[PDB]
């Protein structure tokens, strides 16, 4: 008894997509089916809901005129036809069974992310070091990598050389639809001016390679 | 419209030399109007509704009570008072109690006692007055041409009438237009009546019945609840305490009393649009301006096939889908005989002048066969389709 | 309506017993009493662990129990194990109109490790970013366990309402968590304000860092 | 004291939304798992179907409707064992005691 | 909040659903839950009321 | 098992509108629809400002309004003033059994003035106290606004769990706030640790002091 979900991906706003849910292990035609989704920082929300025969259909008002739930009981398949896609439709979508007026079994989930964003190569900004000493003899800095899409990007200081005490935080999604991340290193205090390091920000999808000095 | 999918169906035949045919349209029914050398016309009565009936009364059938409050006095010491006794939304009783030495009074006699309990209605039945001149209805109209069932809704013309509308015409591209002169029948079904609705249910009730309900009632805005005692009764006092008798929720008593009453339902968002499950409509339909298509088409001679075989409709007729892969703009010959040799027709063709226009078209044919053993014949010559039928 | 609110993050030690509540805030909940609880490990399907408030699906351990009192349904897990590290979702059939309603979600943390205060690194705008007619404040947090954080920004004394970006904490290579906070602005607001503060809340204790032009 | 409990008679019941399974004529009987559970109100019926509502044949198609039943308010019924009835009788003499 | 003495023959003939005291099933639920004739694929219930 | 819940403290400045919520259990505030609101200034009698969800007693301003949707009853105060800083209590008649049930209370603070950091004075144990075989570190928090403070003690760097006695913030006569915190110890613990640190959290900003045995 399992539900497999497929169809997710990236697709521009106003686009169109169809999610699919294949059921195995029981009589699919005798159970109510339904689609749930969860957005970032938001709770779960059932959006679509269909009877065993498909003769009874229920939607939430957020997706009422756009989404169309259907089922093919010969193929034991449940479909979610998503027309007129919007940004807030970015969520992890589940298909789930419904018996005894509860949501019994779930699928693993398929991810749909909708971005307006296009292929854009980043802009790198050095980060000035300050005194992270704690008494003492330590100072940290980094370099910022803004406005890039999509994943991934690979940072490295001193083109393949220094890997001691380096932290590369993961990206952050943005209202722009672009990504951003920071990379920091920690070095002693009396050695701030004795050496030089540069990042290797390196964005494959736009073939970008940038180096960037750091000094006080 | 479409009448094939509605179980209770009636056919009407107009005379060859005629212009208007009269018909009656009842709820959950429809009519196929047939005239010679005109396409058959399905008419159904969709809804009969009122938009925003005037609110008349609210009748409380469920009321919750607070704990009673008592003030009492010894005999010959005055009347007891409570400030709750002046509010219009409290239920109070004024009684006297047997008092003596045994309960704290110097005289044996009647002492004044007052009891009050706050009345608050939990569930109420709304009573709406209807204006018979504001009744609306909707009528479906469709022609029997060839349309597959999946295109019935697209082909249906939805006509709206008021109580004093003019002629409403449904025009069909390529076949002309029919004219309808209709009138509701709300005399016997819609006399002195309120629309009574609970949270999930509604009915049509006699006005005199509603106004004599032994239940508290309101003037529906913020008003005091009148005749509260129909749900709140106080019992004889003991010495200084009066216990109230709550007469209980009256939802069941009303519903059993309202079984077999004309029902009312409600729409989507529309929350003052009330659908009236009852009554009928009398219509006069103008057919002279209705024309056939493709009367000057050639007879279809290429081989045809049944996409859907003739099946019993339950109306005494049969339905079938015939596909025409080749042959251009032609009309499909259909006959129903009792003998494969003599092509003598013995059945009425509801789908007058069947037609294929584009190639690979699938066309729906409805035929009324005769009683007994029969043969449905679609085509001519070697390729003609024959399918053996039996009506009972 | 119907809103189910449950704590964002709760934590306990192995062998202990823990309770995650689910407070209902709608019109009429208290009518059907069929509340269900779900368990979800990252990247897998939710698993039904309780329905009809106390009832348990076949094969579910007896360490999971559920109760209700008024507008609160509670999930209690005894004999806490490292396997229980997951998200726990509350669900209740609200009414005939809107159906089942879900809670926000709770992430159970099993303290298979000691408590770690969040180290923070806040940076000023680089003199090469104002040149591009922009300015961004970068607050970088590392080495906290568990990964449950609250981020606030302040403009000289006052909380900033626009521009704050917070991530969802990502795990490290040393079994700790990290998160990033970015504050986009305009260069004039950076220069006009005396200072800006990133401050970080982790298990009641807050940690503050400051930058200035 | 403590009469024996006989029956509970329910007069207030809240329902959940109905659930339907239905099938075309000559396509078998419709089934719901709610129908095998003792707390659900269910019913078998046949409905008129045809081309107009998604069936290739015109006739009676199976349909089943089930709703979950819970009792909101119920009257309890206790049996009265007459051999267990208790009474209390108060007795007093006219001896001039003040009513206090 | 009310009590009475009633005839057993009256109580056992009540057209209401009844239970057997324990966590028992509810018998004859149709005395408060009727189902109406279907139209095509839709049945709605008739709650007979409190 | 039948008691109303309402936020501990809700804040606003002069001028805006504020709402105090009161959530009960589907019976508590939902059955009779008579919910009353009370205003109490420190030391004075509580005053009925609302009853029957939205009704208003004679003399009560338009600024006080009440609403109720399901579990929740709400008191909404518009045009916030310095007179409105007080304690607000919720009340509902549950049923015929327990009659009336109250809420926990909400302290409305009006931000009549600007943010002031707390000034801290950390005192060591007295030698004369240590000669009675006891030790008490005294942390004195002074002149902060608003009066929402998180006090924390540390053992050379390590949070202290026991011996903590902290008072609730109190109102000064210059209209700022003050609070104190005491940490009892044995003299051995005082000598056996490098230092002790009282630190004060206020609007996210933390002030720290540290003393050591000498």
């Amino acid at each position: 008894v399992q539900l497999v979900e497929s169809g997710g991906g990236l697709v521009k706003p106003g686009g169109s997509l169809r999610l699919s849910c294949a059921a195995s292990g029981f009589i699919f035609s005798d159970y109510y089916m339904m689609w749930i989704r969860q957005a970032p920082g938001k709770g779960l929300e059932w959006i679509s809901y269909i009877s065993s025969s498909g003769s009874q259909i229920y939607y939430t008002e957020s997706v009422k005129g756009r989404f169309t739930i259907s089922r093919d009981n010969g193929k034991n398949l449940l479909y979610l036809q998503m027309n007129s896609l919007r940004g807030e439709d970015t969520a992890l979508y589940y298909c789930a069974t419904e018996t005894g007026w509860r949501i019994d079994t779930w699928g693993q989930g398929t991810l749909v992310t909708v971005s307006s964003a296009s292929t854009k190569g980043p802009s790198v900004f050095p980060l000035a070091p300050s005194s992270k000493s704690t008494s003492g003899g330590t100072a940290a800095l980094g370099c910022l990598v803004k406005d890039y899409f999509p994943e991934p990007v690979t940072v490295s200081w001193n083109s393949g050389a220094l890997t001691s005490g380096v932290h590369t935080f993961p990206a952050v999604l943005q209202s722009s639809g672009l990504y951003s991340l920071s990379s920091v290193v920690t070095v002693p205090s009396s050695s701030l001016g004795t050496q030089t390091y540069i990042c290797n920000v390196n964005h494959k999808p736009s073939n970008t390679k940038v180096d960037k000095r750091v000094e006080p | 419209a479409h009448c094939i999918g509605i179980t209770d169906r009636d056919f009407i035949e107009g005379v060859h030399g005629g212009t208007w045919v009269s018909a009656t349209l009842e709820q959950d029914k429809c009519v196929t109007v047939m005239a010679p050398d005109k396409p058959s016309l399905d008419i159904s009565l969709q809804t009969v509704a009122i938009d925003g009936p005037a609110e008349a009364r609210k009748v409380c059938y469920s009321a919750v009570l607070t704990h009673v409050k008592i003030n009492d006095k010894c005999p010959s010491t005055g009347e007891a008072h409570l400030a709750e006794e002046n509010d219009g939304d409290n239920a109070c009783k004024r009684t006297y109690s047997d008092r003596g030495w045994g309960n704290g009074c110097g005289l044996f006699g009647k002492g004044s006692i007052v009891a009050c309990a706050k009345f608050t209605c939990a569930k109420s039945m709304s009573l709406f007055e209807v204006d018979q001149t504001k009744i609306q209805y909707v009528i479906r109209a469709q022609l029997h041409v060839g349309a597959k069932q999946e295109n019935w809704n697209t082909d249906i013309k939805t006509l709206k009438f008021d109580a004093l509308s003019g002629s409403q015409e449904a025009e069909f591209t390529g076949y002309g237009k029919a004219t309808l002169e209709c009138q509701v029948q709300t005399a016997v079904d819609f006399g002195n009546s309120y629309i009574a609705e609970m949270e999930k249910d509604s009915w049509i009730v006699d006005r005199q019945w509603a106004q004599d309900l032994t239940l508290p009632w309101q003037s529906g805005s913020g008003g005091i609840w009148r005749e509260m005692h129909h749900l709140v009764e106080f019992e004889p006092p003991h010495a200084a305490t009066i216990r109230v008798l709550a007469l209980g929720n009256q939802e069941g008593s009303l519903k059993t009393a309202l079984t077999g009453a004309m029902r009312v339902t409600k729409d989507e968002n529309d929350n003052n649009l009330y659908k009236l499950h009852g009554g009928h409509v009398s219509c006069r339909v103008k057919l002279s301006a209705l024309t056939l298509k493709g009367t000057s088409y050639k007879m279809c001679t290429d081989k045809m096939s049944f996409v859907k075989n003739p099946t019993d409709t339950g109306h005494g007729t049969v339905v079938m889908q015939v596909k025409v892969p080749k042959g251009a703009p032609c009309k499909i010959p259909v006959i129903v005989a009792d003998d494969l040799t003599a092509a003598v027709n013995k059945g009425i063709l509801v789908t007058v002048n069947p037609i294929a226009s584009t190639n690979d078209d699938e066309v729906l044919i409805e035929v009324n066969p005769p009683f007994g053993d029969s043969y449905i014949i679609v085509g001519t010559g070697d390729s003609r389709l024959t399918y053996q039928w039996h009506k009972e | 309506q119907a809103v189910l609110t449950q704590p964002a993050s709760v934590s306990g030690s192995p062998g202990q017993s823990i309770t995650i509540s689910c407070t209902g805030t709608g019109s009429n909940i208290e009518t059907y009493n069929l509340v269900s609880w779900y368990q979800r490990h990252p990247g897998k399907a939710p698993k039904l662990i309780l329905y009809e408030v106390s009832e348990r699906p076949s094969g579910v351990s007896n360490r999971f129990s559920g109760s209700k009192s008024g507008n609160t349904a509670s999930l209690t897990i005894s004999g806490l194990q490292a396997e229980d590290e997951a998200d726990y979702f509350c669900c209740s059939y609200a009414d005939t109109n809107i159906f089942w309603v879900f809670g926000g979600g709770t992430h159970l943390t099993v303290l298979g490790q000691p408590k770690a205060a969040p180290s923070v690194t806040l940076f000023p705008p680089s003199s090469e970013e104002l040149q591009a007619n922009k300015a961004t404040l970068v607050c970088l947090i590392s080495d906290f366990y568990p990964g449950a954080v609250t981020v606030a920004w302040k403009a000289d004394s006052s909380p900033v309402k626009a521009g704050v970006e917070t991530t969802t904490p990502s795990k490290q290579s040393n079994n700790k968590y990290a998160a990033s906070s970015y504050l986009s602005l305009t260069p004039e607001q950076w220069k006009s304000h005396r200072s800006y503060s990133c401050q970080v809340t982790h298990e009641g204790s807050t940690v503050e860092k400051t930058v200035a032009p």
